[PDB]
C-alpha cells in the first residue's frame, strides 16, 4: 500500500491489539473491537461520530438509491464505499461501456449487476411508460410530448424522479453537476 | 457636523482576526438597505481607511450569486455598484460579485475565474445589507476564538468622530482614541 | 409519380407549351419560360408572389446557414429543396449515422460532404475552442467551465451560436423543437 492509505490504522491497530491480547503482555483489556474500530474512524474522517446514529439506523434496513449522475468518479468511489459499508443498494444511470471502462481505470473492485444494477438511458424497456408518465404530470405546466420523449432521453435526473415516483427505487441523490436550482425545479415539480 | 464635502453617505467598519489575517467587514451600523452608489462610495472611504493602517486594500464584494449566477435585484446592484467603483478609482483591486469562500481563498477563486483581477486573500468585504454584515461579523467574532475587534470605525463625517457600543472594552476604547487622533492630525477633509 | 406531387404541373405545362412553340399550333407565344415558370409555382405554393423579391435577391450570392436541429426530417426536406433551389449552403448538426440512414428512408438525394457539411456534436476537433470561447461570453452570467463543456456537447444551439460568431457560418436558423425563450436567450446572450 501508499504511505498515505488512510485505511492503514483500521486494519493494523486493532491486528496489534489482539496480538496483544493472546501473548498476554495487555494490561488494560479492551472489551469489544467494534467501538475501538468506531473511534479509530472518528479520528480518521473527523464526522464519524457526528454521523454515528445515522449510520447504525441506516444499516439496520438498506433501500434503494438512485444516482443519476452514474460517470463521474466521485460518484464511483461512494457507491464502492457504500457496496463496502452494506450501506444501501445502489442503482446508476449511464452508458455501461463507459461505466465499466471507468471502474477498470480507476482500479474498484464493485461488479455491475452483482453489487449495483445499471440502467442505459439511452436505451432501456421502460422508455414509453416513463415519458408517458413524465407527460401526464406536466402537461399543464407546458411540456410536450415530443419534450417529454427528449427530457427522458436526456435528463438523468427526470429519469431519476421517475424511477422514484413509480416505485422502482426509495430515495434519489443528485446534483453533482451543474446548477441547484434545476435539480430542484424537477424534483419540485415531480 | 454633517458630510465632508464631495460625499453623500456614511458607514461603518468593523476589523477582524480570521486565519487568513486582518479583515475589514462594511456596512456594520448605518445603512439598513444601500444602493449601488451609496456601496460605491463606501468602498471607497474604506479602502483610504485601510490604507491608513499601512496595508494595501483588497476589496471583494459578496453575494449569494457567484459570478453572475444569479439575477436577484442585489446581485445585479453589486454589479452597478463595481462597475461605478471601477469607474472613480481605476487603480484599486477590486473583484465580484462572488462567494465568501472564493473572496477568501487564491484556490477556490482561481477554479472557477481563473483571470480575475484579485490576488491573494481580499481584506475588504462588502456586503448588501446590514443583516448580513452584522450576523457574519458577530459569528465570525465569537467562532474566531479571540473574540476582539477593531470597531466600529466611522467614515463619512466631517470630523474625526467615532462611535461605539456598551459591552466596548477599555483596549477598544484606547485604540480608538488612538486612531481618532491619527485622523485629527493631518487637516480634515 | 403519385398523383398529388405538385411539381407535376410545373414540369409538365412549360414543356407541352414548347411542343406548342415548335410545331407552329400556338398563336399567343410567351416570351420566356421563366416567368411562366414562376407564374405557375406561385399558383403552387401561395407565397411566391410575396417572397420572389427575396429568392431572386437571394439566389445572387449564397451565404452559409447553420440548422442546428439537423435531424428532423422537416429540416432535412427544406435542405433538400434549398440545394435544389440553389439558394444555400446549408450546415447541419448531428450524429452522422442517424442523419444517413434518415436520408436513406426519406429518399432525398442530398449527399453528405458534397451538398452540405455535418458537424458531429458528440465528437468535433474544435470543442476546446468553442467551448472555451462560450465561457469566455458568459463567466460573467453564471456559467462554470464544466457548464460550458457540457452546453457544448448537449446543446446544438449554442455551437451554432459560437460558429456563427467565429464566422465560420453566416446565419442560423434553429427553433423548430422545444420552447421559444431559451433559444431567443443563447441568441441574445451570444
Amino acid at each position: 500500500p501508499k504511505p498515505f492509505d488512510p485505511r492503514l490504522i483500521v486494519k493494523i491497530a486493532p491486528a496489534v491489539a489482539k496480538a496483544a491480547m493472546e501473548s498476554g503482555v495487555a494490561t488494560r483489556p479492551i472489551a469489544d473491537f467494534d467501538v475501538y474500530i468506531d473511534k479509530l474512524t472518528e479520528f480518521v474522517y473527523k464526522t464519524n461520530l457526528f454521523m454515528k446514529p445515522i449510520f447504525s439506523q441506516a444499516r439496520k434496513a438498506p433501500k434503494r438509491v438512485v444516482l443519476p449522475e452514474g460517470e463521474e468518479a466521485r460518484v464511483l468511489h461512494a457507491t464502492q464505499e457504500l457496496v463496502t459499508l452494506g450501506l444501501a443498494k445502489p442503482i446508476l444511470i449511464g452508458r455501461p461501456n463507459v461505466i465499466e471502462m471507468r471502474i477498470q481505470k480507476l482500479g474498484l473492485q464493485i461488479k455491475a449487476g452483482v453489487d449495483f444494477e445499471i440502467v442505459n438511458n439511452e436505451s432501456d424497456p421502460r422508455f414509453k411508460e416513463y415519458w408517458t408518465e413524465y407527460f401526464q404530470i406536466m402537461k399543464r405546466r407546458g411540456v410536450t410530448q415530443e419534450q417529454a420523449q427528449r427530457a427522458l432521453i436526456s435528463n438523468p435526473t427526470v429519469i431519476g424522479a421517475i424511477m422514484v415516483q413509480r416505485g422502482e427505487a426509495d430515495a434519489m441523490i443528485c446534483g453533482t453537476v451543474g446548477d441547484y436550482h434545476e435539480h430542484f425545479s424537477v424534483v419540485k415539480n415531480v | 457636523f454633517g458630510y465632508r464635502d464631495g460625499v453623500h453617505t456614511a458607514g461603518a467598519m468593523n476589523a477582524l482576526l480570521l486565519p487568513s489575517g486582518n479583515t475589514f467587514i462594511a456596512d456594520t451600523y448605518v445603512n439598513d438597505e444601500p444602493d449601488a452608489e451609496e456601496l460605491a462610495e463606501i468602498t471607497l472611504m474604506a479602502a483610504e481607511t485601510v490604507r491608513r493602517f499601512g496595508i494595501e486594500p483588497r476589496v471583494a464584494l459578496l453575494s449569494h450569486s457567484n459570478f453572475g449566477s444569479s439575477d436577484c435585484p442585489s446581485s445585479s446592484k453589486m454589479r452597478q455598484a463595481l462597475e461605478l467603483v471601477r469607474e472613480r478609482a481605476p487603480e484599486l483591486m477590486i473583484d465580484g460579485e462572488m462567494h465568501g469562500d472564493a473572496a477568501l481563498v487564491e484556490a477556490i477563486r482561481n477554479d472557477r475565474m481563473p483571470d480575475s483581477s484579485l490576488k491573494g486573500s481580499a481584506n475588504i468585504l462588502v456586503m448588501p445589507n446590514m443583516e448580513a454584515a452584522r450576523i457574519s461579523y458577530n459569528l465570525l467574532r465569537v467562532s474566531s476564538s479571540e473574540g476582539v475587534t477593531v470597531g466600529p470605525v466611522l467614515m463619512g463625517v466631517a470630523k474625526p468622530v467615532h462611535v461605539l457600543t456598551p459591552i466596548a472594552s477599555v483596549r477598544r476604547i484606547v485604540n480608538m482614541v488612538a486612531l481618532a487622533v491619527v485622523e485629527a492630525q493631518t487637516q480634515p477633509l
